[PDB]
């Protein structure tokens, strides 16, 4: 019963063409659920559930905190650039925080920030004070500890992040616990006197998931080229790993895919 | 490096007539101004919905771009990648099946 | 990057005759994490896998799983010890294998 | 839900 | 089951600006294995994998040889290190990967 409620903040100088420079999005258990930008200047669901269990006087709220957020990193990325001494050009901030109800029933916390790709400043896991990953940090830290923010966003992560996850959870409890089971396919491809075989997993939920290739019985290690878990359109996720051998040799290998939707492991194989 | 990593796939295992999406996934890389485009037979793919903007927890930023079509045998579709980093769009196959 | 400490952040050095839980953050989860012991002639041995699905495989030698037990909490492996022995200290050491790549966490030594 | 950013 | 010791076996102690040969003989070849080096301190610094086709994977994901050179002859792996300099000092050891499994060959000291 792990949960994590999540929020993420992005304020851009170039943001790219017609795209907005300030966007925050929020992820329950990983399922984006809420989503703002700096061109619609306002909160919005983007699951069924978080509509269907929240009134209009939440969005408003929402939308206000968002648009305040907004003028707030737009001073905060001027900011910044100026105490390095920064005219112009594509610079960024970053913010991630939120809070994890682990497995035990434990409660974590955390609220980090970044500038150009580098952290910035963040609040420490005692959630007492303010670390500065830089020295133009310090001028904040410094105004974030006379105001008293550690304790503020400590009260936050502890109290108000968790008992809206919890709120969260339970109208999301039906999407965010099902399962989903992977279709999975080998294929292979030869070239310059070696087979590639490829072994893809699609739509498969929830995103934990282990695709191994066996030769002879036996779990391949570094020798597997895996991509990662990478998303789909609707929610589900994706993976593929592939494995290169001799010329033939086609029977040896087997895809083995391990997910919470299969009660035993599924094996694959190639058919050409 | 802060260039983007790219990885073109379809929802379902592809099967020529059968409707499916097509998605292409770049990730890993900084600043967050990329172009991402879906090309079949080097023309943008109709229909295409750009996902919103994340990044990891090493604050690298993601992009999703994903279009339904219906996979033909005789169509090839790529997806073209145009980031600071790279001195030139990069073009990504997509192995069907 | 990656370190591996004892859970309580206050505890300096292991205690004889009890419980002992390390604790591993992982910059990436996706893949799981080994754990592994160096001794005081500086071998190597290997503990245990913790898989992303919490399934754990211990060596061949099977006794480990009937004295160390490695489970997920959150983003983090965790390395038990029902009774911390004269035998389990050394340097402890988490290995994460993402695609052809190895990284190591800082080890954690448990002596005295 | 979200909450507002301190100053800088 | 696997060693990993100097081809040079009468040699005590790699040298400034020169190469260096190492030999790695695992019980297992089918699968690749991985050079790793320790310094000092203890920190375990991952320097490559050998596949059981030669080919070789560097850190930052990279194939080229800029320093060292992995290869695979008979039954053994093979890293040569270009140009041994100072900061290539410490302990290198040969990893073995078999079904979710770490083997360790004992650390070689290469040091001035």
């Amino acid at each position: 019963e792990l949960h994590t409620l999540r929020y993420i903040r992005t304020a851009m100088t170039d943001p790219g063409p017609g795209q907005p420079w300030f966007v925050t999005v929020g992820y329950v258990d990983g399922e984006l659920f809420v989503h703002y930008n700096s061109t619609a200047r306002r909160y919005v669901p983007r699951t069924e559930w978080i509509a269907a269990n929240t009134d209009q006087q939440y969005w408003d709220g929402q939308t206000q905190i968002g648009q305040l957020n907004e003028q707030i990193n737009r001073e905060n990325l001027g900011i910044r650039q100026r105490r390095y001494n920064q005219t112009g050009g594509s610079h960024t901030v970053q913010w991630m925080f939120g809070c994890d109800i682990l497995e035990d029933g434990t409660i974590r916390g955390y609220r980090q920030s970044a500038y150009d790709g580098r952290d910035f400043i963040a609040l420490d896991k005692d959630m007492k004070t303010f670390t500065a990953a830089v020295p133009e940090a310090v001028p904040t830290k410094r105004k974030w500890e006379e105001e008293s923010e550690p304790e503020r966003w400590k009260n936050y992560l502890e109290e108000t992040c968790v008992e809206w996850l919890r709120r969260y959870v339970e109208y999301g409890k039906a999407e965010l616990g099902r399962r989903e089971r992977p279709e999975v396919r080998v294929w292979g491809k030869e070239a310059d006197g070696i087979l590639t075989l490829s072994c893809r997993a699609h739509g498969f939920y929830p995103r934990p998931i282990v695709v191994s290739w066996l030769k002879d019985g036996a779990v391949r290690g570094q020798d597997a080229h895996s991509g990662g878990i990478v998303p789909n359109g609707d929610g589900t996720y994706h993976t593929w790993v592939t494995i290169e051998a001799q010329p033939g040799d086609g029977d040896k290998y087997q895809c083995r895919v391990e997910h919470a939707s299969l009660p035993q492991p599924g094996l694959y194989s190639w058919k050409l | 490096d802060l260039t983007p990593k790219v990885q073109v796939y379809s929802r379902f295992p592809a099967s020529a007539g059968t409707k499916n999406v097509l998605n292409c996934f770049a990730a890993g890389f900084h600043p967050p101004k990329i172009s991402i485009t879906l090309m079949k037979d080097g023309v943008p793919m109709e229909g295409a919905q750009y996902s919103d903007m994340s990044f990891n927890d090493d604050w690298t930023f993601q992009r999703l771009v994903h279009a339904d079509f219906t996979p033909s045998s005789g169509s090839t579709y790529a997806c073209k990648v145009e980031h600071e980093t790279l001195k030139e769009p990069q073009v990504y196959k997509w192995d069907p099946e | 990057t990656m370190e591996a400490r004892f859970l309580n952040r206050n505890m300096k050095h292991p205690q004889e005759g009890q419980p002992l839980e390390l604790e591993c953050m992982p910059f990436n989860i996706d893949n799981g994490v080994s754990w592994i012991r160096q001794d005081k002639d500086g071998k190597l041995h290997f503990i245990v896998y913790i898989s992303p699905l919490s399934r754990t495989a211990f060596p061949r030698n099977e006794r480990t799983s009937s004295q160390f037990e490695g489970s997920k909490q959150g983003s983090s492996f965790r390395l038990v010890v029902k009774n911390f022995r004269a035998q389990d200290q050394g340097t402890y050491f988490c290995i994460a294998n993402i695609n052809q790549m190895l990284y190591f966490s800082s080890g954690q030594p448990a002596f005295f | 839900i979200d909450w507002f950013d301190g100053k800088e």
